[PDB]
């Protein structure tokens, strides 16, 4: 993927995460946990639903047209009727092939980006209290219980409270 | 304790599905939706559009008034359905540029016919044939009038009909091609007949060709069918000295959403806004692979039988080893 | 102090404009521009192309030489405009495949006619009719020569004309359908007419049909017009024993950029290279919703009346 | 946006910045200020102008064509003439709709990307003398007057000059 | 030593190549490939498809049996080539809707002809002409039977021929237009000829027209050629009182992948699956600017003569200041 | 490009790197050197071969069609025959132009992205043992001979071995 997160620096997806598309796994003083992140899940879902609505259920109404199958051999004008139909069909066939190729490329990329964004948002919250371990994991250098983890999931973690503790553990 | 680990990730599913992209022919995503409609309900639904079963009648024969097509007399449709079992059961006939007449009528959507007071003085009207049985009697196309000699002679017919209406009139008329020379003189006195049909802006002239054609439903002669469209403000004129198959009136020409389709499918109650010869189809998807022939609110025909639209991220399941 | 704050940001506007994207039906951006031309100038501009007003004359009637169309004889165009108030005022006629002849002449761009000196022995030339008055005189289509009997006879005409030129010649000729039998023999001697126009490559034969047709400007009979193209090095041949409406010469066929359009719009001085029946339209936009019928350097016709192309970022106003 | 800056970690835009598309707000020893960044502004404008030229680039000159409106009812060949035109219009209508959708998605994304590049350009220059406070803001841990901010905007800021002062203010 | 520098980079080339993007008319990448085929092999390749050289014959002349076109008697083709130096060299002729007949035969891919025992009693068969020498004797179109008066008469000919085969039969027939009134009576006795070719489904009537036309190969008169397609179960029937140029039999109509092309290009040994009048072209590229006329597995014709697909990153060469 | 690496924060390319598309230049206790990264080179090459395979060797077989040149003027039906062909050609020409524009934008972007992902992959491995110098260069703050460099290249460098040495060099 173009953002390098999904099937990139994150090794694989989690089959046991059934209540969201993106989220967190953690280990702290209270055990080990999993939690879906709703905001990033909903952002991907909305985008995909937008794609779907634009493409799906908007057919044109057509009525009387030209003939398209023939019993008699005729020549010049039947040739034209067939070539006109054949030309139409190939052009729509191409439109359909391209549309799906472009959309799919874009869907894979937009979902990759959401993962990368969620990772970057976590890095920003944590400031100087964590280091990037790789594999999409942070080492948080301070005691961080389920409520602390909660504040990170909620976007209200306050790095300042833990900074002294964490700076101590990082550089000794 | 003085540390914690926080890992970011995304979901994955047991059974993902392969899609196409710009760079990959097949790549697995978590979920997809099909954009190509490739299955049909199997029958034609008659609840959204007025679908008329033509049964054993072509649209043309029903227009002409072939005895066995009588009940189609004041019928209208959105879509007229032609069965491959249809058959003509009147005089053998042919229509130069048949396809165009069929198209014009099909498009109009109605078979509502209006009789007019054509006066054919000096000839007998309502000629019939053994080939065209009505009930038990020798008969003819209900919308056409076979004119022959009245006892003694067949005088030069000179008839006019104004179009004071505000729509185009469609007139159906023809000429009898006799199989022999005495048949010609028996019915029409003159040795060689003629029909001229004209308006202020158009003329059509047809000379019969006396002679034998292959035997069909008893007959060796033919009836050639022609048509004329008279515009508001104009006037129809019919000039003949024999062999005229006369018109009785006009069909009303409506610009409309009507058509005709060749199908052998069952016609029943259901809902669907898209009709194909294979039967109706839903129109939830933007494309279809059922048939290039369609009528109504329809997905576009494409050659591919399947096109998957990804509705999820790249699927990367946990290592199986 | 011993610190500073440095914040990164982007602009926004008080009121943005909504656009469509792949994922959004309506999303707000700072700016956009219209891609569909949906209004016209209201009139046909005559400065970029040569636009000729047909006035009361259809192109065909101008070609044939209907007296009220005489003004059109020395004329050429890029685009011929046919008005809905045009009318015929000569002998009542028809042209099988009228549309093709209209197309061919339209495309050629010119009514320059080269008259030729055909020799017509044994017949009287220059027939006229009450139905086709030029001034107070009985007259005819200026490009057509109505031949009738001379003295006791009307001979089997046999006339040729070689094409020694390096372009295709277009010949317009026809046949007279008399309204009656005594009118046939009075004019042509023979009881039944015939016209055969031939080249080495092709041949056309027409038979007249005697009889009544609806009354048109006093006339119960008709004239049917046909055409023949003669190629460089070929020769035109005309055989007839009656009823021939002779050609007086040819038109020079050009393959050109020329056309004809039906429009009731005013034609005035202005600047534009795209003409529609509604008037000229500007071409700064790649699409237009004015009319499927166009001539010149035109935006492409589409069904949408508006399409906004974003020309700035997503608009995120300051709030409160 | 796919890059997550505009309508992302940057909360909102600035109506008061009227001389540029991207830029800086700051507070320092000499006061509080605003300045446009010309390079990123131009990069976005150039790309948009590029698109705009590309869409008008090739407008065709057509002359004689087929008839498209009809006085009389004719059947077969008129059906074919109308069907040809109807097929054409529909295919162009699709082209037009798809073009605008793709271009607009791309314009939003490329403008988002410019915002992000500018942020990262700033992060690189500041090196160990600053921390990311979120919302697109850096805390700079040293006296940084208008000339100093100027050097950052100029892309000529020398982190070595301030490093000891800043490193000390950051920890201790 | 206590430190190290690690720099990340990408390659660049001296001579890059300009491509087009959404935002740039011309921007340099390290490498591109051409997507438009714009040069031709120069000759038509004869290995993939069966290409038949027409030499001095048009398809029509070959079908008809113009003597100098005898070599083409039972031949077939995927593609038949017509040369600009082809010529007719039999009786001067025209065919109304010439183009349709050429198309129908082209598509059929074969001149498989089967003669049938047509009985023409009371006339003399096999007329020849100084305008149509076969070797050095007056002759005619090989697949056509010039019928003229036998004894002192020409009776009303009446001939049938059923189609008991499981395919469509193509019948070629025609009429002679004499150049003088006496030439008419001299050859056919009656003053006016007539030809009616019919089936249970159709009919054609042609009337000859007497008079002079321009001199071609000694001839002042002409022959108009017509055709009739008979379906399985149907019966060909021919009526004539004079001027009939009779059919000798039928061509078999195969619905296939065949065609005809006008070209003056040499035909030679090579392999290529795509034929244009300019010659064969490769079909690796998806587009071509050689010719809008093509046959076979071909790139699609577009107006652009070049379109580069980028196959490398943006090129940023080292400074030379 | 949209990721800001190629023709962005990396000043220019390396004409001398003939063995790959992306890679490393380094200076250490043993001198200087250059090596390509095969994995990012291949990721890019694979994607471009992907595009190339969807576009190439894909032609359709067409047989008998309508005539396209004419030796006589005919009017109505030749007009339509010409109009049909002209319509078809213009639509394909548009497809060709759009396809190449889109592919090329995407190809420039995807190769840009690969440059960025390699940079980030390296930053992850180095953790607290290096700082970003700008221009895509890292100052590694410990002795790092050819084996040490080798392990960065292999992606098996272990930051913990050098951390004390490097932290000490980084701060004082
Ligand atoms: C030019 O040449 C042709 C060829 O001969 C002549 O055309 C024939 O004309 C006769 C007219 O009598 C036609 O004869 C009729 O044929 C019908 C055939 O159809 C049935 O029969 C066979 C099975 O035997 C099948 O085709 C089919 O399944 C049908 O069941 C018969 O039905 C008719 O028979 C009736 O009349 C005869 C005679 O009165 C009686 O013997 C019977 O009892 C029965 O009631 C009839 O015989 C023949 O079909 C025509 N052929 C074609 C091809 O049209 C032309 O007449 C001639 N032209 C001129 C001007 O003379
Ligand atoms: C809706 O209804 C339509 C119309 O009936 C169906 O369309 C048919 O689909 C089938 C199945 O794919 C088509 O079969 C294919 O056509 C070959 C013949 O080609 C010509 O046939 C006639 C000429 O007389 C033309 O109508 C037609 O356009 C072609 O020019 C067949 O030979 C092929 O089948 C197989 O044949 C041999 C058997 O020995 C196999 O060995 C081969 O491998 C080969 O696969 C070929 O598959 C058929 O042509 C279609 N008809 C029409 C009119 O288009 C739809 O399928 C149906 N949709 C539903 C039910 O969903
Ligand atoms: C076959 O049948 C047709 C139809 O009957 C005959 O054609 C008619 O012939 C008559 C006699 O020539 C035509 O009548 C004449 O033409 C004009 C018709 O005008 C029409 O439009 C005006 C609108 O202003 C209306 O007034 C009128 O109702 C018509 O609809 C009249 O203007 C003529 O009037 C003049 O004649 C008288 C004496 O006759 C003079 O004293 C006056 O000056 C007066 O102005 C005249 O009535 C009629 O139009 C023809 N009809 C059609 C449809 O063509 C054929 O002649 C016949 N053929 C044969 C061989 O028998
Ligand atoms: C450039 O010039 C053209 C030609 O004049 C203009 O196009 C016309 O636009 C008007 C107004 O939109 C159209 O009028 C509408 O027509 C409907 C019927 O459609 C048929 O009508 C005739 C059949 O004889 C044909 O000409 C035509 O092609 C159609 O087949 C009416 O029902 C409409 O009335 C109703 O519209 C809506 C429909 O949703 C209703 O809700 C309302 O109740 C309303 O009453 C309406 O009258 C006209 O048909 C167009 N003409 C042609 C030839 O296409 C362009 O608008 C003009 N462009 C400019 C100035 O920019
Ligand atoms: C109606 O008028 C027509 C036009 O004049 C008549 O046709 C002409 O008739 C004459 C005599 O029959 C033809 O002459 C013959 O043809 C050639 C001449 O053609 C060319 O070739 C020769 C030799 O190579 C060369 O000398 C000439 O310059 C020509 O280039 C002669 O060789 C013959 O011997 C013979 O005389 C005319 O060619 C012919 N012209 C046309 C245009 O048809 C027509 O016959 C008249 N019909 C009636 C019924 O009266
Ligand atoms: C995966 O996508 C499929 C599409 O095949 C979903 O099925 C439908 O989804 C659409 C759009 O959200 C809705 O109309 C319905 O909820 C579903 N309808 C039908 C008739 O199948 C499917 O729900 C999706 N699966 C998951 C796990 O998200
Ligand atoms: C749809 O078609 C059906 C099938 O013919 C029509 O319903 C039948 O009509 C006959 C008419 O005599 C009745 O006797 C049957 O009882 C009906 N059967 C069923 C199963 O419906 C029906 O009229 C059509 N529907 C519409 C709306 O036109
Ligand atoms: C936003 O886009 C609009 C286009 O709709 C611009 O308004 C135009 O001004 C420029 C002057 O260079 C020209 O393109 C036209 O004269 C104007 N267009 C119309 C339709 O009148 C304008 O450039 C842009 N506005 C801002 C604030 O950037
Ligand atoms: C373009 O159209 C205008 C208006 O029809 C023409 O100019 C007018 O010509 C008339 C007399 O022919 C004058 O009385 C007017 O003064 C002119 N101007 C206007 C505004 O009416 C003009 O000749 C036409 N042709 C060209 C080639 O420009
Ligand atoms: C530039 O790009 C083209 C396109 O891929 C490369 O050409 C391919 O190279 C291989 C190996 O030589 C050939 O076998 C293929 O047939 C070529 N493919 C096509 C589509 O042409 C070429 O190698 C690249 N140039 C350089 C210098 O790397
Ligand atoms: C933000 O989250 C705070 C963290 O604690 C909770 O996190 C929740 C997501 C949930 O799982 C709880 O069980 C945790 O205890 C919480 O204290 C705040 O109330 C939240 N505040 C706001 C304004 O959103
Ligand atoms: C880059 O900036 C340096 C800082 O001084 C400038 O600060 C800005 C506020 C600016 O507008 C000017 O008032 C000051 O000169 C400066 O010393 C360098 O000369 C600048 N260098 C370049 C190459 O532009
Ligand atoms: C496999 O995938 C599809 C999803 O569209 C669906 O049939 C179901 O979720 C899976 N089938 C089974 C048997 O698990
Ligand atoms: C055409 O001529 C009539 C008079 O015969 C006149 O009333 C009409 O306005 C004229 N129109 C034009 C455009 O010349
Ligand atoms: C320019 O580059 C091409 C490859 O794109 C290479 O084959 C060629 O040798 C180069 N030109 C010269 C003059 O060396
Ligand atoms: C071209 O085609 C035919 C048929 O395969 C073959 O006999 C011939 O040798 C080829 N080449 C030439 C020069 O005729
Ligand atoms: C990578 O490189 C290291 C050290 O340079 C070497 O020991 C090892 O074989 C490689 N490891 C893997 C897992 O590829
Ligand atoms: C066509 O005819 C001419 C004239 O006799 C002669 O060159 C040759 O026999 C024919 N051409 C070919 C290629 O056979």
């Amino acid at each position: 993927g173009i953002f390098g997160a999904i099937a990139g620096f994150i090794e694989n997806g989690w089959e046991g995460m059934v209540d969201g598309w993106y989220g967190f796994r953690y280990q702290n003083s209270e055990g080990t946990g999993q939690a879906a992140d709703l905001k990033s899940t909903q952002a991907a879902i909305d985008q995909i639903n937008g794609k779907l609505n634009r493409v799906i259920e908007r057919t044109n109404e057509k009525f009387h047209q030209i003939e398209k199958e023939f019993s008699e051999v005729e020549g010049r004008i039947q040739d034209l009727e067939k070539y006109v139909e054949d030309t139409k069909i190939d052009l729509w066939s191409y439109n359909a092939e391209l549309l799906v190729a472009l959309e799919n490329q874009h869907t894979i990329d937009l979902t990759d980006a959401e993962m990368n964004k969620l990772f970057e948002k976590t890095r920003r919250q944590l400031r100087e209290n964590a280091e990037d371990m790789g594999g999409g994991c942070f080492k948080i250098y301070h005691k961080c219980d389920n409520a602390c983890i909660g504040s990170i999931r909620n976007g209200t973690y306050d790095h300042y409270i833990y900074r002294d503790e964490a700076l101590n553990n990082r550089f000794q | 304790n003085n540390t914690a680990t926080l890992c970011l990730g995304h979901h994955a599913v047991a059974n993902g599905t392969l899609v196409k992209t710009i760079t990959d022919d097949q790549i697995e995503v978590t979920n997809a939706t099909e954009l190509v409609q490739s299955i049909s309900i199997g029958k034609i639904c008659n609840n959204s559009y007025r679908v008329l079963d033509g049964r054993n009648c072509t649209l043309i024969d029903a227009m002409l008034g072939d005895p066995h097509c009588d009940d189609f007399q004041y019928e209208n449709w959105d879509l007229f359905i032609e069965r491959s079992s249809a058959f003509s059961n009147c005089y053998p006939y042919d229509i130069p540029d048949y396809a165009s007449l069929r198209s014009i009528v099909a498009s109009s959507g109605t078979l509502e016919f209006t009789a007019e007071g054509f006066t054919w003085t000096g000839v007998t009207q309502n000629g019939g044939s053994g080939a065209c049985k009505r009930g038990s009697a020798d008969s003819f196309f209900s919308r056409l009038n076979w004119l022959t000699k009245s006892g003694n002679s067949y005088p030069i017919l000179n008839v006019t009909m104004p179009n004071n209406k505000n729509f185009d009139k469609l007139y159906i008329w023809g000429i009898h091609h006799p199989s022999s020379n005495k048949e010609q003189t028996k019915l029409y006195i003159q040795e060689s007949g003629r029909v001229t049909v004209s308006t202020e802006r158009s003329q059509q002239t047809v000379i019969p060709n006396i002679g034998s054609r292959p035997w069909v439903r008893g007959q060796s002669g033919r009836i050639s069918i022609y048509w004329t469209i008279v515009k508001p403000g104009d006037i129809l004129m019919i000039n003949s000295n024999g062999n005229l198959v006369a018109p009785r009136g006009y069909f009303k020409l409506r610009t409309g959403k009507s058509s005709v389709m060749r199908s052998d499918a069952l016609i029943d109650t259901c809902v669907s806004e898209c009709i194909t010869p294979n039967g109706s189809i839903p129109n939830d998807k933007p494309f279809q692979n059922v048939n290039k022939i369609t009528y109504g609110k329809c997905p576009k025909y494409i050659r591919q039988n399947t096109l998957k639209l990804a509705t999820g991220m790249r699927n990367v399941p946990e290592k199986q080893i």
